[PDB]
């Protein structure tokens, strides 16, 4: 495809028509011959455009097909829930997989369930159990304190609570991230390099970010999920993936990042005092949670950046902001990360 | 280039002897020229869908997919060779370091 | 949408207009309100209109009557003869002339490469309209073998195979095939035999073709006004 | 992704009508309609050709560069 | 199963074939897929086919059209006259000639040991087909006494007992018996009296026999194609 345009095609057609006969000499607007040739040339132009677009699409498809580099789909949210009892147990109670967890908070009516069985020992006061959202996508990223019901109906349960907001739920992968990971694949075809170790650690979809800390004869791979945790199963999966990529004869170790949990209590004043209510508080809390969770590894919290993020919600409606638990910026090391803890807002 | 074959059968396919300036033949041949040229371009377009035979813009698309970008005054042959070599880089040994140096 | 427009006549009145159109004088106040007229609604001449051009109308000015008018359901007796001619021309359609040089493709009717486009003498492609367009279409259908045209298996005729013996049976076959071909056209209301004869090797016949009347074509085109296509896809 | 014969013919007719009102007969057997139909058939054939070439390229274009037949 | 096979004609196209067979050009892509053709589907000559013999077809090559064809429901007007002759020959069946030497068993019609097999002159057993086969079967049925043939009590005729008096009653009895015998054959559509006379000791008569028409035999044989027996067990 040479990317012709309509005017040149029409001019070429008219020129050849004139050359082939001297009788036809009326190619003004509104003439039959001009209209016919215009229509033909326009169809050719549309054919050329769509051919170019289809070739671009087919290049992407051939890249996908040749390496079997399938695009990653939407990921279901997952997290952990805390459960407390009246008194320490005597029976080693059994909790099978499929035990449903729900929330009375109607704003977040999503359901959760356990994919693995758990056992609570005798003389134990609480248990942490990992749960997975039934529905895929972002809808499972509930805030902290949402989950407060267990459907098993056991009488021993005192209370149920998820101590942190879920974030692992995400929609389908974007084009830019797909191309980025394809570049990582190409770079990591050479197995033994640092970038290749980083790719192998990132080969697991659940891993969000990786920092490869390097020493003489020792490698430390700091890895974390979307929530900043690193479960033992995920650590083993990362190790198994790294078996193919890590250099031979060099010690390697996998550890979770130095996650720091930030609690935020903000006093905000509102110019229009009729707008006060639960909606504005929840919206500001959601903005704060999104800002905190969007922080990557080695991202330092700056209080003024949070101030402008809160104030840009509505510069007129919001009058002033003050924090009741933060006073100075937090420095995050290369191997650390900040994640939202308990977010609270007071409207005045 | 089956324009004359699938044309309405009564229409003339040949320039009439009675008139060297036959406008019918002129119009038909003009349309047939465009039809043949589009067919030729469509046949040639296969070269752009293959990394071996691609050229400037589509080769740049390929190299952007592979993460290799064209240098100043870098022609297609050396550029595709550089892409292929970049995919096939040995890494993690003395020979690879020497080759990179 | 479409509305009637009335030119102010000499010494006319709003009551007379309301009686003429709405059938009752009561609508003259509505006509005033819609046109936004001041009390001397129809002034004698433009000198009075100069006093207040916005709110006054003089003789020769155009008023708007908001009655939903439709070109269909109009009496064809009011339509001008030139308008009728244009309407039937639109109904029968306009097509590029290919049946020029009648003698050539009449000498070689069954063969291909028989007809060709032609110029109108003004530098533009030749066109046939109305009766000429119908003539061209009917000649092309009769000359075309059936099934030879791409994307149209039924278009054409079987006369290329009816070069049989010189007996009344083959004459009847020819007549029936021609009547089928003519009836295939949607515009042809009916066709029938007039007279035929055999002169040994030569068969001769003639037919009468009754195209849709002027009234039907007028109704069809004026009904097409609702859509605005003004084109034939039969 | 691609046009087809009926769509191409319809768009050709619409563009012809827009360009001039001197032609209004687009019935079967018309010379103009036959010409536009022939063009539409040629273009559809070119579309199929492009589809074939791209289908070949998806599954052979990249690997063929590495001397693999 | 059976499918149509099409030979590529000079400057033909896949759209034209699809219109010809499927009645619509849309199936040309299906025809391409089924035959596994590359883009220049119908090349001008074999020199182009040499470039890619597998994926290309030239003039004179055979294409397969997967439409379920059936020999029945075929117009008999298309069938060649030789084909019609062979079809009726198959319908009336082929049998070894025994009615050779007509004079001998015409002189001794009522007696046994009257007919015998014969050779065709080429070293092989003689055969009678079509009208000859029908003649042989009808002569054998008329000459055979009824009930004398083993495993077939009804096959034959009672003429051996109708050597009665020379009166119209016995003539009617003979006529009725002959009509019964001829009607016994399933192939005989009908039989009727033409003329008869008595010359004292000698009775003479002649009959008209109408075998199943060419159309019926053609339909029967072409319907037998579904089974493939192509044999008569009447």
């Amino acid at each position: 495809m040479k990317t012709r345009k309509l005017t040149n095609i029409l001019s070429k057609l008219i020129d050849k028509t004139m050359a082939g006969t001297s009788k036809i000499t009326d190619f003004t607007p509104g003439s039959a011959s001009r209209s016919l040739l215009e229509a033909v040339s326009l169809e050719i132009e549309q054919f050329y455009i769509l051919t170019k677009e289809n070739i671009d699409w087919g290049i992407q498809e051939g890249i996908i097909e040749a390496f079997d580099f399938q695009k990653r789909q939407s990921k279901r949210a997952y997290g952990d829930v805390t459960i407390q009892f009246y008194q320490p147990l005597d029976m080693r109670m059994y909790i099978p997989a499929g035990t449903t967890f729900t929330s009375t908070r109607q704003e977040y009516p999503q359901q959760f369930e356990t994919l693995v069985d758990y056992y609570a020992e005798p003389d134990s006061t609480e248990i942490v159990v990992e749960v997975y959202c039934k529905e895929t996508g972002v809808a499972g990223n509930v805030p902290e304190g949402t989950i407060n019901t267990i459907a098993s109906g056991s009488s021993l349960i005192r209370s149920v609570n998820n101590e942190y907001s879920f974030n692992t739920g995400t929609k389908e992968e974007s084009q830019e991230d797909f191309k980025r990971r394809f570049h990582s694949f190409v770079e990591s075809r050479g197995r033994a390099t640092n970038k290749s170790v980083r790719y192998g650690a990132l080969q697991i979809p659940d891993v969000e970010g990786v920092y490869v800390y390097e020493e003489t004869g020792h490698i430390t791979v700091f890895a974390h999920d979307r929530n900043g945790n690193l479960s033992d199963t995920l650590k083993e999966d990362i190790i198994d993936a790294l078996q193919d990529y890590r250099p031979s004869g060099i010690m390697l170790d996998v550890t979770g990042v130095e996650k720091e949990e930030v609690n935020v209590s903000a006093t905000v004043t509102i110019s229009n005092k009729s707008r006060i209510g639960d909606t504005l508080q929840k919206h500001i809390e959601s903005v704060i949670r999104s800002y905190l969770n969007n922080l990557k590894t080695s991202d330092d919290l700056i209080i003024t950046d949070l101030i402008q993020a809160i104030m840009n919600i509505d510069d007129v409606l919001i009058y002033d902001v003050s924090f009741d638990n933060l006073d100075e910026n937090i420095i995050v090391p290369p191997q650390g990360i900040i994640r939202a803890g308990e977010i609270k807002v007071e409207l005045k | 280039a089956n324009f004359l074959k699938n044309l309405h059968p009564l229409l003339r396919r040949d320039r009439n002897k009675k008139d060297n300036q036959d406008p019918n033949f002129a119009l038909i041949d003009a349309l047939n020229e465009e039809m043949n040229q589009v067919e030729k371009d469509a046949i040639e377009s296969k070269l752009q869908s293959s990394l071996k035979t691609s050229t400037s813009e589509y080769l740049d698309k390929f190299g952007d997919w592979f993460g290799v970008y064209r240098k100043t005054d870098e022609k297609d042959d050396v550029y595709r060779a550089r892409i292929i070599k970049y995919l096939l880089l040995k890494r993690g040994t003395n020979n690879a370091i020497i080759d990179a140096i | 949408m479409r509305f009637k427009k009335h030119v102010v006549q000499h010494e006319e009145t709003m009551q007379a207009i309301a009686q003429r159109y709405y059938g009752d004088v009561s609508y003259w106040i509505d006509l005033v309100e819609h046109n936004n007229l001041k009390y001397p609604y129809l002034v004698e001449t433009d000198e009075e209109k100069m006093k207040d051009p916005e709110r006054l109308a003089s003789t020769g000015d155009t008023l708007i009557i908001p009655i939903e008018s439709d070109l269909t359901d109009v009496s064809a007796k009011e339509i001008n003869s030139r308008d009728k001619d244009v309407l039937v021309e639109l109904a029968l359609g306009r097509d590029l002339n290919i049946t020029a040089d009648e003698k050539y493709f009449n000498e070689h009717g069954t063969s291909d490469n028989i007809l060709a486009f032609s110029t109108n003498g003004n530098g533009d492609l030749d066109t046939v309209k109305g009766i000429d367009n119908m003539k061209q279409q009917l000649q092309a259908r009769l000359l075309t073998p059936r099934g030879s045209l791409m994307l149209h298996p039924n278009y054409g005729s079987d006369l290329h195979n009816l070069f049989g013996l010189n007996i009344p049976e083959q004459a009847t076959l020819i007549e029936m095939e021609v009547l089928r071909t003519l009836t295939s056209d949607n515009r042809v209301k009916s066709a029938n035999l007039i007279d035929w004869k055999i002169q040994g090797n030569v068969y001769s016949g003639q037919f009468s073709v009754e195209i849709k009347s002027v009234e039907e074509s007028i109704n069809f085109v004026l009904g097409q006004d609702e859509e605005g296509i003004f084109a034939l896809f039969e």
